[PDB]
DNA sequence: CTGGAGAATCCCGGTGCCGAGGCCGCTCAATTGGTCGTAGACAGCTCTAGCACCGCTTAAACGCACGTACGCGCTGTCCCCCGCGTTTT
């Protein structure tokens, strides 16, 4: 026939095939499912454009055109979901939300 | 020596969400580390739970529940449904 | 003479200095600061080092090397649960 | 007279500034130099990457970071402005760290 | 149903105490009920998605072991 | 007539070597299922898990207070008050 | 011939053939070195009594004969060491260690 | 059917330190329950570990070093001489 | 209200530059077409346990009095840490 990634077939852009390896030498289980390798990669995908798509809305509210961890920091951490998420994950010199204590502040 | 890594995946779903944003490197990295926490925690999650019940072969069932184990709320509610659109996709296709 | 020895006086752990360390704070959102909270600081700091360092060299010579990684360190980090992102 | 600030308006400046600032504050010579001392008690003559030397920073920082933002809240909620170790304690007691 | 007004005063005055409290406030008690909730039901939405997932329809506390090991709540007693 | 104060310590000396539970078992039971019944509908419970949830729960409460007392008596205070709770819920980072 | 279990071979208690057995259907690798059944067991023991030898003190000193719940709890939360190891552990019946802090006591 | 568990293990140790000395049921299923654990938190680090070397079979020496990961100093350094006789009790004989 | 006044900050246009980003060869991992053994969900049977309720009696809740101790508001007082300009480091 004709070869056709997976990711074509499920539509999708993550290499699952590069996984379903991965999953293979994950040992994770002895066998392992056809549609698990497809199921999390897509998921994998949101996520990322979920971060990314954030990424992208804090890097223009500086008016910059290429993102960094301090918009990567500002962003998930402005984010109550991703920071109960990540709330484990500390990010390479992304800074610190700006936030200073009400009676920090001058009467 | 060889290194294999998600940063071409990565910037073609940004310019996807952001066709014009361009990226750093070192953040670019984060997000090879981010991505492959994820893909751990939920993979072992995936690998217990199949013992729990003691079977020996992980799918998706395995994997969407632990999709709602790990992610809190509005995420494994959203990317479950993107979990189940292309599974069926697939699966048609 | 007998200038050769007149500073030996270094003892590292002063080396994170007072201006850093309220700099420090003044970047956490401290605006006044004991002058002993310094030297406390210097034992807290500490202590949470070698925990992972003893566990992060614990890491190295299982593996049978002599240069100590930041992949090393990277797995030394996760195990106390506190994760890094960007150091591959 | 001298203009003097009064005392503190610095200090919420100061603060402004690094809460927008994102780099280390810490000197990188200072700094290995304790790790290759702290070295010394578990195993003799090692070899540091500068990488891992630098990852040592940030959680460094970043571990001491969270405790200030929490030893803060202290003194509020003991009604003071000015940090206490027995604030700093208290945290990693409540942090369950002794 | 008003069930976590049957979690008492004395029922919260006797964990107080078996926690140390000498003197307790009358607003204490409410702050305890609305939070115990919150406790109680992130676990209970958990421990469910295990039963689910199972395949049953009866909650074991296997699965409940399963669950506040996975909060980070390890307990020893009930079976494994 | 007793001073008051005494009975509190009597109570809290009584309570620490004492182990069994402290909440009602029915109003523990009761509340489980109402909450349980939030996520899917007619469950069904093993003694062992409602019971396995109680040994938590009050695990739970109890250590949150040793935070919140301690808490009060850095406010220089013996009676301890919600914000104290809330301090504590906060640093935990649970919050 | 006549077989000589394992675990008496090396002198120890626990059943090494088990956890051979366990090792091997607990997927932790698809290959097994020969000695680290043994090597994992022999802690096994130690920490086994290390902690029991406590319990039984402690069942002594309540004057009882048969170790519980609440002996379980009292020694390991009063060895530090172990505490560290068991903090995020709950014990059934276990209970608290008493204390009461120095300024609530009357003067 | 027949389910297994450690008490008989433990009783026998139990009468090495305490011969005379009872337990409670309540109690066994704790150390049931704890053994079970142990064993379960280095049998994942030391898997992990053979992951991190790329090796592919898992020793003693990979026990010992997780277990220096978990025990605490001295104990650690107990029962890894423990640890240490009992396979040169058992590779001698 | 309004700032003398200094100082601080933001913004506007130039500069330099090097790293993000497409281009360019190359190999081995991902995809396709084959087999065969087993996992595991699914009907059938079993039966355990889960639920339902009663009724009664007593601990345990519950709804009050009372009294005082502690929470808190307030105010001088004192001393340690805050701004700053050199002098080391």
């Amino acid at each position: 026939a004709k070869a056709k990634t997976r990711s074509s077939r499920a539509g999708l852009q993550f290499p699952v095939g590069r996984v379903h390896r991965l999953l293979r030498k994950g040992n994770y289980a002895e066998r392992v499912g056809a549609g698990a390798p497809v199921y999390l990669a897509a998921v994998l995908e949101y996520l990322t454009a979920e971060i990314l798509e954030l990424a992208g809305n804090a890097a223009r509210d500086n008016k910059k055109t290429r993102i960094i961890p301090r918009h990567l920091q500002l962003a998930v951490r402005n984010d109550e979901e991703l920071n109960k998420l990540l709330g484990r994950v500390t990010i390479a010199q992304g800074g610190v939300l700006p936030n200073i204590q009400s009676v920090l502040l001058p009467k | 020596s060889r290194k294999e890594s998600y940063a071409i995946y990565v910037y073609k779903v940004l310019k996807q969400v952001h066709p014009d944003t361009g990226i750093s490197s070192k953040a670019m990295s984060i997000m090879n580390s981010f991505v492959n926490d994820v893909f751990e925690r939920i993979a072992g999650e995936a690998s217990r739970l199949a013992h729990y019940n003691k079977r020996s072969t992980i799918t998706s069932r395995e994997i969407q529940t632990a999709v709602r184990l790990l992610l809190p709320g509005e995420l494994a509610k959203h990317a479950v449904s993107e979990g189940t659109k292309a599974v069926t996709k697939y699966t048609s296709a | 003479g007998a200038k050769r020895h007149r500073k030996v006086l270094r003892d590292n752990i002063q080396g994170i200095t007072k201006p850093a360390i309220r700099r420090l704070a003044r970047r956490g959102g401290v605006k006044r600061i004991s002058g002993l909270i310094y030297e406390e600081t210097r034992g807290v700091l500490k202590v949470f080092l070698e925990n992972v360092i003893r566990d992060a060299v614990t890491y190295t010579e299982h593996a049978k090397r002599k240069t100590v990684t930041a992949m090393d360190v990277v797995y030394a980090l996760k195990r106390q649960g506190r994760t890094l992102y960007g150091f591959g | 007279k001298p203009h003097r600030y009064r005392p503190g308006t610095v200090a919420l400046r100061e603060i402004r500034r690094y809460q927008k600032s994102t780099e280390l504050l810490i000197r990188k010579l200072p700094f290995q130099r304790l790790v290759r001392e702290i070295a010394q008690d578990f195993k003799t003559d090692l070899r540091f990457q500068s990488s891992a030397v630098m990852a040592l920073q940030e959680a460094s920082e970043a571990y001491l970071v969270a405790l200030f933002e929490d030893t803060n809240l202290c003194a509020i909620h003991a009604k003071r402005v000015t940090i206490m170790p027995k604030d700093i304690q208290l945290a990693r007691r409540i942090r369950g760290e002794r």
